[PDB]
């Protein structure tokens, strides 16, 4: 099994070289072609290009120049470097490796982690964490919610983790809405049994990673 | 038979005649060293064995 | 029949390619028609062998009594008879198309070779190990116009010309 | 070079059903297509390549048929699981294409929601800000209406509303109702409700708190 | 042209032949030679393909009674195997003799092309689409003579290296 | 395929080989090699297609009596339809294997052909006939250069060029 993580700024300002790192753990760079896709919103992917380090560079026609792609060999990673970003070029990137020959052609096993490239002449605030309370006198049995309010950050990117991993179910974390201050508002909520509210831990770990925030909150009755 | 119990697999769990609808026959005394019910004696049990 | 001269364990992107070394650098590139066809044609082949040979319902063994003897063993003579039939049927296929399918290939080798022998008559010298060496500068638009079988044997034939008669 | 018509865009169906996407292509992509499930959020995960070959690991559920330019993705029976969006790529040539996607959703019985409102953190409310979260859990379909109550009066706006999509498990959905005051967020501190009509409901409910 | 290009609905009397273009016009003309050694072969081809399959008399069904089943399952499998046999042995042969008679017609192309080839060396040059441009010229004669196989290549060498020289 | 015209009763050491004609007189001598490699081939081909038939025994008739009418003429077409498959299929294989044997041996003369134009690429003249006129001296040594595939194009390319442009 091989690894593909990747390394992206989050947000770009409309006139700059994006610049994105795929670091590859548990193979040679040396010996794969690797591929980088693109996905805006939700609508449809789009290959980008393939680069190999004893080969020939093909990119899609339909990006260039603009597009350049390069191999560090020493540090196991593959960079795409992209001139005079623009609004259309805000999307989640992905970075996979192409296999080699098999009977059904090339294939492309091994996918990235995604990361989303914001193209925007805004700033990487950070978020604030807001808890979110229970209906203590409202007893519904064994039903009992709480949550938190991650609001007021700029990038997209943000992640509610529940005990830090522990609490597994019932988990709705809700996406991320643009208010009107042109900020992002993202509740998360669990929903928890009554009776073990006595002796349970309930912190929420948000960690927004563009204005590289980790914030905890407790979320008591 | 064999023929047959290749390529069938049914639920075959009926019954039809009693053991003593027949008449004026000893029709209880099934019992041989052959077919031995272990320390007892008996005989086939889908089978009655009339005297 | 057999075209063989070398492998190229660095070409990880087809069954056929190329090798190119300019001022730009060197690589390696593989041709996705050629391969493309081979791979069509084997992917039909395999699948039209394999499927027709095709299976009916026969539970296979019978066993009769002691009156029908010779019926017996006339059932267990079709059994084994069938048997060996498929067996030589599958045997032979295989050792013949593996014969056919690697003779195919090698096939394949020399058309490739050959298309570009034929965009580069004279603006190329060929090598013993089949390669070529332009008698001019082939850049990286070059190299795709040979290798998309489009190369302009005018547009280098003079700059060819001069420096072939230069070598003598 | 080789555009994509993936059809249909969104599907719901039972589970059970058979389901049936058909990729058509620009030109002949001979039996090279691709085809891929990306779950919510995530990587795409290769389902099925050369058209007619199903990757290790996969559900035989999942059958490929087709070559030229028409081809067909079969799910024979439909499970929770499969729920996401599926797109058909194509490395017949450069530049790689891939369809538009297909969205295969699950109709289902339909369900109704658990309510809970959270009122707006006083730490929150320092920073001159106040907001009001109305929490719809587990229903079915995505379709319904929360509208608010602030002393029983419909506010016409100031609130924005995100919809979880549906779970893998039971796919059932969550929507959350954020009520974002300006300026009078200090100046109500007053009642306020949450009137919850769904399908799933005979008479709509209505949950509501006081000031502090 | 087997797949080089295309072929040519102009020469209907044969399946090989020349196209012709001199300062007396242009026209088709097939070989004879090479395309009465392929009738000849392809018709022996299927004459023996065909003629190879003969049966023993048969009167193919069987009906075996209550008692007799195991028989029965016996003949019927019998039937049906002999028919999957020779309906196997005719799909595979069939596939096989059509690709190696696509085979035979490109090799057939071939050699024709190589005949004319070893006859003018140096007194033509090759057009890239299986032609050949003459540096001298070559009348109905001239072309005549290198449809026969006799070609006089020391008649024209003097004129063709003259304007090869110079086109040179 | 590509055959050849011309037979060589003098060469009697081996499938293939060369005519050499130097300063030393002339002579044939068969090419070990190539020779030895169809050799090799054409025993494990002959091999396996035998060992294929290879199966077990079986005493093949039975007989039935007169309430036995007809599991006898099923033996009687089982035995009959056994010996009618092995029959086809022994006819077909020495029928396609004898051509596929031509076809393998022409190939084998096309490789060695094409072995020592590679050598030869300059230094020579094709004469056409399937032969080479040196434009240098070959002495026995060269001779033996070029049979071993260890001919030096730089040793004679000097004397080569001299005579080759004196011609024209």
């Amino acid at each position: 099994q091989v690894q593909l993580q990747e390394s992206g700024p989050g947000l770009v300002k409309p006139s700059e070289t994006l610049s994105l790192t795929c670091s590859v753990s548990g193979a040679s760079i040396s010996s794969y072609y690797w591929i980088w896709i693109r996905q805006p919103a939700g609508k449809g992917l789009e290959w980008i290009g393939r680069f190999y380090t004893s080969g020939s560079p093909n990119y899609n026609p339909s990006l260039r120049s603009r597009v350049t792609m390069s191999v560090d060999t020493s540090k196991n990673q593959f960079s795409l470097k992209l001139t005079s970003v623009t609004a259309a070029d805000t999307a989640v990137y992905y970075c996979a490796r192409e296999e080699h020959i098999t009977f059904g052609g090339v294939i492309v096993r091994y996918w990235g982690q995604g990361t989303l490239v914001t193209v925007s002449s805004a700033s990487t605030k950070g978020p604030s964490v807001f808890p979110l309370a229970p209906s203590s006198k409202s007893t519904s049995g064994g039903t009992a919610a709480l949550g938190c309010l991650v609001k007021d950050y700029f990038p997209e990117p943000v992640t509610v983790s529940w005990n830090s991993g522990a609490l597994t179910s019932g988990v709705h974390t809700f996406p991320a809405v643009l208010q009107s201050s042109g900020l992002y508002s993202l509740s998360s909520v669990v929903t928890v049994p009554s009776s073990s509210l006595g002796t349970q831990t309930y912190i929420c770990n948000v960690n927004h990673k563009p204005s590289n925030t980790k914030v905890d909150k407790r979320v008591e009755p | 038979l064999r023929l047959k119990f290749s390529g069938v697999l049914e639920f075959s769990k009926f019954e039809a005649f009693t053991s003593n609808g027949w008449g004026a026959v000893n029709s209880g005394a099934g019992v041989t060293a052959a077919c031995k019910f272990g320390s007892s004696n008996s005989f086939f049990r889908n089978m009655v064995w009339l005297i | 029949a057999g075209f063989i001269e070398g492998g190229w364990t660095g070409m990880v992107d087809g069954w056929y390619g190329y090798h190119h070394q300019n001022e730009q650098g060197s690589g390696y590139a593989a041709d996705l028609k050629s391969t493309q066809n081979a791979i069509d044609g084997i992917t039909n082949k395999v699948n039209s062998v394999i499927e027709k040979m095709n299976t009916q319902f026969t539970a296979v063994g019978k066993e009769f009594n002691h009156l029908e003897k010779r019926i017996e063993n006339l059932n267990k003579k079709v059994d084994d008879g069938f048997l060996d039939i498929w067996t030589y049927n599958a045997e032979l296929l295989v050792l013949l198309e593996n014969e056919r399918t690697l003779d195919y290939h090698d096939s394949n080798v020399k058309n490739l070779y050959e298309k570009v022998r034929s965009q580069l008559k004279n603006n190329a010298k060929e090598i013993g190990n089949g390669c070529f060496e332009f008698y001019h500068k082939c850049d990286n638009t070059c190299m795709e116009s040979v290798k998309n079988g489009t190369y302009d044997y005018p547009k280098y034939s003079e700059e060819a010309k001069l420096n072939r008669e230069e070598i003598d | 070079d080789i555009q994509m018509t993936q059809s249909p865009a969104t599907l719901s169906a039972s589970v059970g059903d058979r389901v049936s996407i058909t990729c058509r292509a620009s030109q002949s992509i001979s039996s090279w297509l691709a085809w891929y499930q990306q779950k919510p959020g995530k990587a795409p995960k290769l389902l099925i390549y050369k058209a007619s070959s199903l990757e290790s690991g996969v559900p035989s559920r999942f059958s490929g048929s087709g070559s030229g330019s028409e081809f067909t993705l079969t799910i024979s029976s439909l499970q929770p699981d499969d729920f996401a969006i599926y797109y058909c790529q194509q490395y017949n040539s450069y530049p790689w294409t891939f369809g538009q996607g297909t969205k295969v959703e699950i109709k289902r019985t339909v369900a109704a929601p658990s309510v809970f409102i959270f009122p707006p953190s006083d730490e929150q409310l320092k920073s001159g800000t106040a907001s009001v979260v109305c929490l719809l859990n587990n229903f079915y379909p995505r379709e319904a209406k929360v509208q608010w109550k602030v002393d029983n009066a419909l506010q016409s706006g100031n609130s924005q509303e995100s919809v979880t999509e549906q779970d893998s498990k039971d796919s059932t959905y969550s929507l959350s109702s954020t009520l974002t005051l300006s300026k009078a967020d200090y100046e109500k501190h007053k009642v306020y409700a949450c009137e919850v009509t769904h399908q799933g409901l005979s008479s709509p409910v209505t949950k509501s708190f006081n000031r502090g």
